[PDB]
């Protein structure tokens, strides 16, 4: 979310960010809160991401050009497999 | 040139011009709500040739 | 073929082979794998513009 580069180390806040792990440890020294939301985030509360794309949600490795049609259509934004809600932004893509 | 306006005939109703209208989309008025971008038009009137 | 729109031509699929679990296999990643096949099916038919 803050560095809009690939997460050297990925992990995710309840907050639902792709940030990897730079800024929520930064924020949570500085405020103890998530800098999104500004509600109270612990260290501990962090969720590390064990290190073609893939849908978190599906957790299913697509065309990348077929994740992005389906996510940006109409109101097909969720995935197609869960139709739980997704967004071009917390696609992972993979080298 | 920059303004735009929009020519119609209503089949059934009456709003004046105070009361605003839920636009609809081409495609995106189905039962998922993807855009409706709800504005007021206070200057409708009729026209000619 | 040229990024054209396909026309009069109708991709019978003959025989298929599914995942037998489609939560735990590919089962949302087959329509790139279907869209493939359509491509394989288009140019391996002696096409014509």
């Amino acid at each position: 979310s803050l560095s809009l580069q690939p997460f050297v180390y990925p992990v995710c806040t309840p907050d639902g960010i792709v940030f990897d792990l730079l800024n929520i440890v930064p924020w949570l020294k500085k405020y103890g809160t998530n800098p999104s939301n500004g509600e109270k985030l612990d260290g501990r509360s962090l969720i590390k991401l064990n290190f073609i794309v893939a849908v978190r949600t599906t957790g299913n490795v697509y065309a990348y050009e077929a994740v992005e049609q389906l996510n940006i259509k109409a109101k097909n934004f969720r995935d197609l497999l869960t139709d739980e809600p997704f967004s071009r932004q917390d696609i992972i893509t993979l080298q | 040139g920059v303004q735009f306006h929009a020519f119609g005939r209503v089949l059934s109703g009456t709003i004046h011009a105070g009361q605003p209208v839920k636009v609809l989309g081409e495609n995106y008025t189905l039962e998922d709500e993807e855009d409706s971008q709800i504005c007021t038009v206070g200057r409708l009137w009729i026209s000619v040739a | 073929l040229c990024d054209e729109l396909i026309r009069n031509v109708k991709f019978k699929i003959l025989d298929a082979v599914v995942a037998q679990e489609p939560l735990h296999r590919g089962g949302g990643q087959i329509i790139p794998t279907a869209r493939r096949v359509v491509y394989s099916a288009f140019l391996m038919a002696t096409p014509r513009l």
